[PDB]
RNA sequence: GAUGGGGAAGCUCCGUUUCAAAGGCCUGAUUUUAUGCAGGCCACCAUCGAAAGGGAAUCCGGUUAAGAUUCCGGAACCUGG
RNA sequence: UUUACUUAUUCAAUGAAGCGGAGCUGGAAUUCAUUUUCCACGUUCUAGCAUUCAAGGUCCCAUUCGGGGCUGAUCCGGGUU
């Protein structure tokens, strides 16, 4: 269980060690496909506690999702309902991004 | 300590080991017996007055035949069954969805002989 | 409140450009090694009427440096070129009408056309029938050059932006009256379907803002804002002034 | 000398086909290639911290070679040898009747990353080697800190694959010596002194050093022609 | 109008030559050689879309209760091999 | 309030061919101890023509049909720009 140390390191996110790696990895991921198979888990400690045991069977998929709010579709910003249901920009979508991904 | 020497300005996929099939089992039970054999090709002759008129002059057999058949199968089947030399074979699909074939034999053979030999007259 | 004519025009259903008879892209040759080091020649095979563009085209043919073949390009023909005149291109080309030099290499007072906005965009400015630019001085440090566009307004652009020497052909196209509706129709049916144009003041209030009334009149002010949205815009857009002018212009 | 005439080709921009050159410079490599090369380049360009860039400072091919001479003597077992030990113990459990004292004690390398940590925490580790790689650098980075803290020598060797090769897997990135046969014991001390001179005793200095901020060949040229030749020429 | 891709909770949307490692080609080896191998090559890049546009080649005479530039007689032509 | 670096971000190009640094070499050129620099560094009377790892020169196989290497086409960084 050297993983504990890793966990603590990850937990210090704003420190220059990690927000250095961040800036590399963020670039790296924004160059590949949106969904793609990761070869090996990036933060295996985290993976492990989510219930993953590195053997044949368990596959890791790196995926991105587009950020911020869900705009409602409704064409030329209309709605046709009573004033309460005229929201377009500010609505927010119940499930998290993690879910969509 | 050296590199490769690429002259064309682009990269391309390696024409790798195109490995052929070698499956641990057969796809189905056994090769399906001939779907369309000589008997399944030609079904029946045709006895209408027109047909007989053709037979007596033209040296022309007439047949109802299966739809999946074509002129090749027809010119095979006829030889295989009736021991003939066939010419030109001209087919239509009848109004009622049944393929009619007009099968002219070579001048060697007679139709009206092969007609009453097979049975119909 | 029906969606008005102008609003539909961007949707792109009927209004798209009619381009059966169009000859090809009126671009320059790709700015490569050869053209931006020394120079490179060609011959002009055809000069030809492109439909929906009063300026006649110029089909020129160079030898590709990097393979044995004849790759063809198609400039907008500059006035005074002839089939089988040579056309020299690039850095050390001569200042004769037809050639495509970088803007640093020309003097000032020089007339070019088809000039690129920036290096290697293959045609951009002065590409209309008759129009032309005038290079009116270098800015040799951070290699720009100051140029006179056919509107009147000025611009600062890279010296490495090529542009072809001379005016463009078909000048004084618009000098003739179009004369009868038919001719206008014929002109426009090879461009798109923005003709003829019904006046907004005629059509009913559902159709267009100006519309309706007992008399054919507007009623609200016609000059509308830059900040006004799609469908509000149906007048004189964000006009800094209006009505008939008086006096000499290019008002410096 | 014969009738074979000489005819040189003028490759003078305009006339003659400019023929095949080696354009290994220009060619359009696949996306993955681009990703890895620019990942490298980017890592070099950025201002990288103290705690990273303690890596890339590595053990050199001579002293390292001596290291691989030392360690490689202590490879652990394979299938043949494990089977041999199984046969031995099978023989000795019946007749000798010694409770787990048929074969000797093994003196081959102790390893495993977690294992290595667990050794370091009780000072049971006497020497520890570390590869520069491990793409999730999360794993290895904090070892230097344990080693310097727990009075253990740490050697940033090159190639996690090399470390693998001695320990008979594909990869490893960590191999440590606790026990050792009192025979090649002088060279051990010699290493300890050498290693500690290279990496260990400079750890505080490393704590102040900032690697990265290293411009490319053409950027460097631009810096030189422009920024240097203002006062000088 | 697919695939590459990129959107969208999604039904699906754009885009169709596009930030792709997108493919096949003729020749030699031969007498281990089946098609691999020592080579050269070439870059575009799916697919559907008009019984009025493009399109390889057929005409005469006769014949049936109803068929024919299609059957019988006679005379041709093109294509691939 | 300026203005600099560039690796993120952005826009553009194109079968991502000739980028930057450094040279031979020839001109301008001051030379002050032989440089300090700066320009060039293969084509403009003609609607032709330019391709077959290029001829040529050269070192090794073997010269028995020939074959490979260097250069011709200066180098280093391989940042496509």
């Amino acid at each position: 269980g050297a993983y504990k140390y890793l966990e603590e390191l990850q937990r210090k996110k704003q420190s220059d060690v990690l927000r250095f790696l961040q800036r590399v990895r963020v670039w790296e991921y924004r160059q590949k496909n949106v969904i793609h198979r990761a070869a090996r888990p990036t933060r295996p400690d985290k993976a492990r506690r989510l219930g993953y045991k590195a053997k044949q069977g368990f596959v890791i998929y790196r995926v991105r999702v587009r950020r911020g709010n869900r705009k409602r579709p409704v064409p030329k910003g209309a709605t046709y309902g009573k004033p309460t249901n005229q929201g377009v920009n500010e609505l927010k979508y119940q499930r998290s991004l993690r879910a969509t991904a | 300590k050296a590199l490769k020497v690429r002259t064309s300005a682009t990269f391309r996929l390696p024409k790798t080991l195109k490995l052929a099939r070698a499956p641990k089992y057969a796809s189905k039970a056994v090769p399906h017996y001939n779907r369309l054999d000589s008997y399944k090709v030609i079904e029946q002759p045709i006895t209408s007055e027109t047909a007989m008129k053709k037979v007596e002059d033209g040296n022309i057999l007439v047949f109802q035949v299966s739809m999946k058949a074509n002129k090749y199968q027809i010119k095979k089947a006829v030889k295989e069954l009736y021991e003939v030399d066939v010419l030109k074979v001209n087919t239509l699909v009848r109004p009622n969805g049944t393929k009619k074939a007009y099968v002219r034999l070579t001048a060697d053979y007679d139709a009206l002989d092969i007609a009453n030999r097979i049975g119909y007259i | 409140g029906r969606v008005i004519r102008n609003q539909r025009k961007g949707a792109g259903s009927i209004f798209t450009s009619h381009t059966r008879l169009r000859q090809g892209a009126a671009k320059l040759r790709t700015l490569d090694y050869a053209e931006r080091h020394g120079y490179i020649r060609g011959i002009v095979k055809q000069i030809v009427h492109d439909s929906g563009r009063g300026a006649p085209l110029a089909k020129v043919v160079f030898r590709d440096p990097y393979k044995y073949r004849l790759r063809e390009e198609i400039f907008i023909a500059n006035e005074g070129v002839h089939t089988g005149q040579f056309i020299y291109a690039g850095k050390k080309a001569s200042l004769n009408v037809g050639n495509v030099l970088p803007l640093g290499s020309v003097p000032e007072g020089t007339i070019v056309s088809n000039v690129e906005e920036k290096p290697g965009d293959r045609g951009a400015l002065a590409r209309a029938s008759g129009n032309y630019v005038i290079i009116i001085g270098h800015n040799p440090d951070e290699n720009k050059t100051r140029v006179r566009l056919p509107s009147g307004a000025k611009k600062v652009i890279s010296s490495d932006a090529r542009g072809v020497i001379g005016v463009i052909a078909g000048g004084g196209r618009v000098d003739k009256p179009l004369l009868k509706a038919g001719r206008a129709f014929h002109k426009y049916r090879l461009k798109r379907n923005s003709w003829p144009k019904t006046r907004g003041v005629a059509m009913n209030p559902v159709d267009h803002p100006h519309g309706g009334g007992n008399h054919q009149h507007i009623g609200k002010a016609s000059t509308i804002s830059r900040g006004a949205v799609s469908g509000q815009k149906a007048g004189l857009i964000a006009a800094r002034r209006t009505g008939l002018l008086r006096g000499s212009q290019k008002t410096q | 000398n014969p009738l074979t005439h000489s005819t040189p080709k003028n490759f003078g921009i305009g006339q003659a086909v400019q023929p095949k050159r080696n354009l290994s410079r220009y060619v359009k490599w696949p996306e993955y290639v681009r990703v890895q090369r620019q990942k490298k380049i980017l890592s070099i360009r950025l201002k990288v911290p103290p705690t990273i860039a303690q890596f890339q400072y590595t053990l050199d091919r001579n002293t390292a070679a001596e290291t691989f001479k030392l360690f490689n003597k202590y490879r652990p077992e394979t299938a043949a040898e494990k089977k041999e030990r199984l046969t031995k113990e099978a023989a000795a459990v019946a007749e000798g009747k010694s409770k787990q004292d048929a074969s000797p004690k093994p003196y081959a390398v102790k390893y495993g990353l977690n294992h290595v940590v667990a050794l370091i925490e009780n000072k049971k580790a006497k020497l520890v080697l570390i590869a520069n790689d491990v793409d999730p650098i999360e794993l290895v980075v904090f070892l230097p800190a344990l080693c310097k803290k727990m009075g253990v020598p740490y050697a940033i060797v090159k190639g996690k694959a090399r470390l693998g090769t001695l320990v008979n897997q594909k990869t490893s990135a960590v191999a440590a010596l606790t026990e050792v046969r009192a025979e090649d014991e002088a060279a051990l001390a010699k290493l300890v002194s050498t290693i500690d001179a290279n990496f260990a005793d400079k750890y505080d200095e490393v704590k102040k050093h900032w690697g990265g901020g290293i411009l490319g060949n053409k950027a460097q040229a631009k810096m030189d022609k422009r920024a240097k030749n203002s006062d000088s020429a």
